[PDB]
RNA sequence: AGUCUC
RNA sequence: AGUCUC
């Protein structure tokens, strides 16, 4: 049974548009599609997204189906020139299984920290297969898992970085084909 | 007088049974032009538009049962002279996600089987569509977007005088379909990995051509500024260090009139190519015969002191390289009356006994294969 | 590796073989319109026609096995409510040449079935297409000409709100084919005739409408200056005088709701309708529940002193004529709420211990049957 | 007839609902032998052989061979009213989304559907439809998967 | 069993009322039926509420008698404008089995966190019947189970949503009789 | 006989 | 392992 302690992977990194502007309209939007791999924007300015490919990254991408745990760790690190008196800024942070606006939220988050916060929480996958699920697949009408955050005042709650972590029943089965993972610098 | 509908077996829910003939559901006709290349894709389609070609005789059988049992299996046939040769496969995944890659390495994952038709004439092979369980069925085969690809790995030796036609036979076999899973930390043994390690080519000569294949084969398969990745060698790059007998499959993808004796063994990265007693490590001399194209390597765990990483920084040199390598290499000369090359094709089958230790932070991309 | 085509099952010979699901071959929808008549064809084909509509289970294996041993078994299905009723009839015969008669008496010899909507709403019957042996095959069928004519032998008592579909199921039977040959100067016991005697009509009254059927059943059935003629019928025909244990099967073919008492027994020719005691002789009195069709009677040959010419002059009179009858009248009266005569088809089924004394040189023509 | 159960009845703008199925609707994929009891709404005198099987939303009305999947033929007896069809669960493959997005077209409704379709004709000679109505009594041995978040409104009910 | 990590489901959304006039009066309340489904409000001004028709929500106004554990968990997010140095509201969060001002309290809490805060705590029903309870029946004088919150400052504690999660021995029996529950959008 | 029904 | 071969 491998293990061992305090080692997460990372997964994306979302940066807030430095061209937000603020008069258009105070928040932005993006959601990370924690099983497809995905990183969905705004048309609210040109955001800095990056999915990582470490090991966890790219084993998810590829794996068909998929069943049990995994842990989810959001670190926000914001804008530290604010100074903690004029901070003025939350981000509403929720859990679906679609990006359809038609499905019902599994959970929901609000966080307003001042310049930084952690958000952990375990995730699970369930499918009709056996106990199997495979990414938003039209068979059973099988879905995914979605973070989806609402940054009110992007600012100043300008990057997200999310991690997950593995766990001892994790199962998978089956290869997905898919196209070569582009390696950055 | 009055018959009973209710009492007519018309809700039968029973999986398909019976001889070969009456089991087989389809047939597909695969072209291979004679100037075909190698990477060359034959045909990359939808599993269930393969299965689907052609009225026999279970062939509504396969459209209209819910749950079929029975493992799906081909009989691929064609055959050519032996003094030419080509290496086709024919490989098998779960689904697909956009354009995504036809190579060797991304494909051969899952269920997936390379021959020679210059030495092996009639190819069987079956698989479970359904690795989560015991049953699979069309329905569930289009929705799901089982895939399969029929590529030329290597090209003609030797062109053939006109255009060739591989014929692949469909049959729902008698096998039960089996599930093979994986649990991520906790491995099962043997561990079946299915890793393209690459394709080595030894032009004719009596040059040595020592080849070196990195043992750190985490973090999938290198490409331009990308990596190509399947399954089962993602879930080996989650561990930091790993050991295990380790079991390759050699494959002869030239043809039989292309003669030479390779050499294996393993060794580390810094060895010079003309290091005299490589010959002195503990290794193995391969020679095909005329119809032989395939071949096993089994290297024990005791060729092994101690665990390596299973991922290495990709610009490591030979010489600052710490893990262990599979050498391969020329014992005698590659010779041959007609051109061409001597191309072998490694694949690392399965690791038995493995034992692993620790999580992978992961390291950023990896080394081309060859 | 290298599979052996030689080993493969590829040339199973065996007959098909399964569950009615897995054994069903094809589908036909007939018409049936409110305003049908009775005489009229509904669908006259190549049996092999109708054995080829839809891609069903056994259909491919209908169409690629050179013989098959079970029966052609036929579901017919289509419900009627009891105020209203049709006689429907399906036949098989062998072969055909030319615009053949479609009458209910030249078509019913072979395998044929009548049935009752309003009775009867599902209806099963198995056949041998091949007579001679105990196997058949779709190329047999068609080039053979082999025969099926599903005709309206009594029209709509009352006619339905809308048009009418009658669906049968065609499937390959579990039960074998089992040969049916008629030696001429030889008949089995029992001999099979399957003579049709006529449509009797009691109009709503209290008449008693007396019927004659002649036993003289040689010579076939008459028409406008010619004869109907079917091969039972003609073998018997070949002998001149004849006697049997004559079994009839009798069909309610109207709607349920006309209701009469029928009576039946031996008599001659030369008896006054009037005869008070017609019922003195010995008789058989039949009434039909509302959902039963069909009534079998069964006439003991000691009702008969002596054989009688199989065949008479068609121009006989009723006085002279020396050969028995089949009367038939009614009891009480035909009563109903709604209109329409009550009819009832009589056929000839089977004669045992048959007995039958020289050969016949024929007599030319032949009488009208009801 | 959709089996994708969850979330009520579909009304106008609103949705039914009623206990057992809100308790279905709590789980998110399921299985099991479904039992379904059908009932002659009509007069007996109204005739039609009605014939039911498990297939997919996109096949066409005019498929020919739909008797060619494992199928049951029901007739009503003049003073029968009621039936009682069972399907086995080997006539599904994988447990299935208890609820659908209630616009999904048949096209791309991925869940198993119970057909009905006449397998002859409706014939009478009073004038009527013939109407069955079919209720899903008990489900057996039933296995369910994961939690459902909800998915908002359902498909209306014949 | 049935069970999946981190799936909650949305029960209610109440918006506190955007002209409340804080020169009448500094505070406003509402209450939310946890077992009925309704929500109560002020005539301080036009309050926005909602109670969404998730699974567990359809569930709880449709089952006639219940029994055993749920879990609840309130989100505030407020007015993301206000500097954090500015903040000067709080909320009393208050659990009765009833409405009426003559039933004691069977927990409270202040909650006065800056931009967004969170609540999480389990209820319990039980009934006279077989530890069975039904909806404020008049039968043995039966009760529920209200949340009610006073806001202070309505301008800044803004937005409050319910997630209720059921417990493995959550038991029902019976069915309640209720009109169509209006759909959305 | 067969077919059918049971 | 599985597949294959025998």
């Amino acid at each position: 049974s491998i293990s061992q302690q305090t080692v997460w992977n990372q997964m994306a990194t979302v940066r807030t548009p430095l061209n937000f502007d603020s008069s258009k309209q105070s928040f932005c939007q993006f959601s990370v599609d924690l099983l497809g791999g995905g990183i969905s924007v705004d048309k609210t300015g040109d955001w800095i997204t990056l999915v990582q490919n470490s090991p966890i990254s790219n084993l998810l991408r590829v794996a068909a189906w998929k069943k049990g745990c995994l842990m989810v760790k959001v670190v926000m690190s914001g804008n530290a020139a604010v100074k903690r008196s004029d901070w003025a800024s939350l981000v509403q942070v929720f859990l679906t299984n679609s990006n359809s606006t038609e499905h019902f939220d599994a959970c929901r988050w609000t966080k307003s920290e001042p310049h930084s916060w952690e958000l952990i929480f375990p995730i699970e996958v369930c499918g009709p297969n056996n106990g199997f699920e495979m990414w938003s697949s039209e068979w059973a009408n099988q879905t995914s898992w979605h973070l989806s955050f609402l940054v009110d005042n992007p600012k100043q709650s300008t990057t997200f970085d999310v991690l997950l972590g593995i766990s001892q029943n994790f199962e998978i089965a089956g290869n997905t084909l898919m196209p070569a993972f582009s390696v950055p610098q | 007088m009055e018959t009973n509908l209710f009492k007519l077996s018309l809700d039968d829910v029973e999986t398909p049974k019976g001889s070969m003939l009456d089991l087989k559901i389809s047939q597909s006709k695969i072209a291979l032009p004679k100037n075909t290349v190698g990477g060359t894709i034959l045909r990359s389609d939808l599993l269930a538009n393969f299965l689907t070609e052609g009225n026999f005789r279970a062939s509504v059988d396969l459209q209209r049962t819910h749950r079929i049992k029975g493992m799906i299996k081909m009989v691929a046939t064609v055959g050519i002279p032996e003094n030419t040769g080509i290496a086709l496969a024919c490989a098998m995944n779960s689904s697909i996600r956009g354009r995504a890659s036809s190579d060797i390495y991304t494909i051969c994952s899952q269920d997936c089987e390379l021959w020679n038709p210059a030495c092996t004439k009639a190819m069987t092979m079956s698989f479970n569509p359904n690795p989560c369980s015991d049953a699979w069925s069309l329905e569930f085969l289009k929705r799901t977007g089982f895939h399969c690809d029929i590529i030329c790995v290597t090209g003609w030796t030797a062109t053939p005088m006109q255009d060739v036609q591989v014929t692949i036979d469909w049959f729902i076999s008698s096998q039960e379909c089996v599930p093979r899973t994986y649990c991520v930390l906790n491995p099962q043994n043997p561990f079946v990995l299915n890793r393209w390690m690459g394709k080595l080519t030894f032009p004719q000569g009596t040059s040595r051509s020592v080849k070196r294949m990195p043992l750190s084969i985490g973090g999938g398969a290198g490409a331009k500024s990308a990596i190509l990745m399947n399954m089962p060698n993602a879930v080996l790059s989650m561990w930091r260090y790993f050991v295990g007998d380790l079991v390759f499959e050699v494959s002869k993808m030239t043809s039989p009139y292309i003669k030479c004796t390779v050499s294996f063994f393993i060794a580390f990265g810094n060895l010079a190519d003309d290091t005299i007693n490589f010959e002195a490590f503990p290794h193995k001399l391969v020679q095909f015969g005329e119809i032989q194209e395939k071949v096993v390597l089994k290297f024990s765990q005791e060729e092994f002191l101690t665990a390596w990483s299973t991922q290495v920084r990709p610009a490591t040199t030979l010489l600052a390289d710490g893990c262990p390598y599979l050498y391969a290499m020329v014992h005698d000369s590659s010779v041959s009356t007609i051109p061409g090359d001597f191309v072998i094709g490694v694949k690392l089958t399965i690791i038995e006994n493995m034992c692993a230790y620790g999580l992978n932070p992961g390291i950023s991309g990896s080394r081309l294969l060859g």
